[PDB]
């Protein structure tokens, strides 16, 4: 079949390596993680939109993005994952 | 400062939400659950409020605030905006 | 031309910024798309991924096993809350569930 | 086959059932204006400080609120009935709710 | 001698506003010609559905003007529309008169 | 000046005088009835758009809208709505 | 054309899905009311996947047509594709 | 002989399906099952062997979840055994009638 199916696997294996050094994954296990990220993508980017509907804008930035996860994750999840957010595009446009 | 307020819900207020409900007896403890599940479900609300409302760098809450910030959790309300 | 350099090398992430930045795209969220849009999405991935991971890989080792399976994914986020309250309308194949018996049904 | 083809006293619970029919046949707000603005802005201050409020978004969250606790109610009253009880009590209302999935 | 297209379709609702709300609303990168007209037809059948109901609902309670009182109980007291509005608050509009058989009185 | 808000409020009238013609209407009510306009509006887009991307078109037709229908409504809804809907578009494609 | 086929649903399995349930006692009547639940559920579900496949205009109903259908009613499903 | 008092086999068994993740219906029927069911809304369907595996996984899913409703519900009335109106009484507080 000439199509190809872009997936997460290499990334999520990437992930668990430096996570757990010596723990394998099922391939099964990889179709759930493929899934689960594909949900949590689709619901942030839905999320970001809309609210970029609402203020009569046209980019989504990262302030769209911020906001959006702030609604859709629980608290300390939230608070923790806008930590990492912030510091990867400090890093990002200081380079 | 703004503080108690929460015994401000009177009892004949919830009473009368009861009646509106179906309700012919009422215990005597169920006053403090009413209040209890009234203050999670406005804290979970108008924490959304408040965000959409500071993303939009405004001091002021509207009413659109407020409904999406019900709509996004299966609140749907209508005749307010929208 | 300057030797290439990836996004994510750039931003220190391991999930892929190019990719994300083309789904933003195709996927018909917004007539334009930041720079930075993409950089935070990723992050925001990597993070919660490596969270599951984590939360699994513990959970299967502690099952005395070496490879995860999706039992120790809902083992995992079963018995998390926050992650219990993310994906509280999820079903997960093969998963099984929570052993837990009312107290009431126990014997005597 | 078939080709078929001396004071007047009234009597515990009747007052209830009169209110019940007066309460559900009125449209109004059954909670004081004043009392449910200060508990919004004593909540929304302790999330973020110099807040500003419409009206119309009071008036949204009040009519919001009174149509949740409505409904649990008639959920709390179904479970009630079901153990064979006239009285609603506090286990009636956590039962629906972690029925409902608000709480577990 | 510009026509509409609502006219020319024979409906009361806007078809070049629906389009527009399609172009402009970030659903695909192209919309057919049908797909307005389509959506104005079934946004119309919806609407005269509900406003009966609730005309039948104003007239049945000896009034002449339709409040939101009239609009509940028209969506509540049907089966289609109560599925399609099931999570829905209307504002204002009240309860229906229901008591349940156990508390009255024998 | 403070710019115009777009409304159906003439459009649900002239329904309304259609089916009863000698009922008003209120101004909550009619502000009810924009309300639910604007929400079906947007299910029906929204389910259309969706099913747009999963067959990879990227053109919204009668088709799509009609699907939406099908999948949205309950019960005898979707066969009149589907009747009024191909009535309206054969009847403006016959011109 | 087949037929019946719900009695296919025996009570042993019933009677185990609800021992994973966590049920220690099961009455004489539940068997009857799962059949009749599953059977509603499985409607509600086939109807929609249906529709997408005919939709795409195939003859084969996909799994992704059925975690489709699955997510349209708030049940999503992780591991089968998507 | 040696025999177990009612209840002891009830609770093997609950551990014994709850520390298990296979499926608990049996294939075939549940495969003839859903042919018949969509043979209402399309004469001359296929399936994949996928869709028939999904569909079971919800299925098992949709009423493990309801089980535990019910026993709630159940316990609830100061009862151990669960009874129809149980069941009846979770969908009504679910919103599925």
């Amino acid at each position: 079949k000439r199509s190809r199916k872009e997936s997460y696997s290499v990334y999520v294996y990437k992930v668990l390596k430096q996570v757990h050094p010596d723990t394998g994954i099922s391939s099964k296990a990889m179709g759930i993680m493929n899934s689960f990220v594909n949900d949590i993508f689709e619901r942030i980017a839905g999320e970001a939109s809309r609210l970029a509907h609402y203020n009569k804008r046209s980019t989504i930035t990262s302030r769209e993005i911020q906001t959006a996860v702030r609604l859709l994750l629980p608290g300390e999840l939230a608070k923790h994952a806008v930590s990492e957010g912030t510091k990867a595009v400090t890093k990002y446009t200081s380079a | 400062v703004l503080r108690d307020n929460i015994q401000g819900i009177t009892k004949p207020a919830i009473r009368r939400l009861a009646r509106r409900g179906g309700v012919k007896r009422i215990s005597g403890l169920i006053y403090e659950e009413t209040r209890g599940v009234l203050k999670v479900f406005l804290e979970n609300v108008i924490r959304d409020a408040v965000t959409y409302t500071e993303h939009a760098k405004r001091k002021t809450v509207t009413a659109m605030d407020v409904v999406y910030a019900l709509k996004r959790q299966g609140r749907t309300l209508y005749g307010f905006g929208g | 031309r300057a030797k290439a350099k990836t996004r994510s090398s750039r931003a220190g992430l391991q999930f892929p910024v190019g990719r994300v930045h083309r789904l933003l795209r195709k996927g018909n969220y917004s007539e334009r798309v930041g720079a930075g849009a993409p950089v935070y999405l990723a992050a925001v991935l990597e993070y919660l991924t490596a969270e599951i991971l984590e939360l699994a890989g513990n959970a299967a080792r502690d099952n005395k096993k070496t490879r995860i399976i999706p039992r120790h994914l809902q083992l995992a986020i079963r018995n998390d809350e926050e992650l219990n309250k993310l994906l509280g309308r999820v079903t997960i194949a093969q998963g099984g569930v929570l052993p837990n018996i009312q107290a009431v049904l126990l014997p005597k | 086959a078939r080709t078929k083809q001396k004071p007047h006293r009234y009597r515990p619970g009747t007052v209830a059932l009169r209110e019940i029919r007066r309460y559900q046949k009125s449209t109004e707000l059954l909670i004081r204006k004043l009392p449910f603005q200060r508990l919004v802005r004593e909540i929304a201050q302790d999330f973020k400080t110099d807040l500003r409020f419409q009206s119309s978004a009071v008036m949204a969250l009040q009519e919001a609120c009174e149509a949740y606790l409505v409904g649990l109610f008639e959920d709390t009253n179904l479970c009630a009935i079901h153990a064979k009880r006239v009285t609603i009590m506090p286990k009636d209302i956590q039962l629906a709710r972690r029925i409902r999935g608000e709480r577990a």
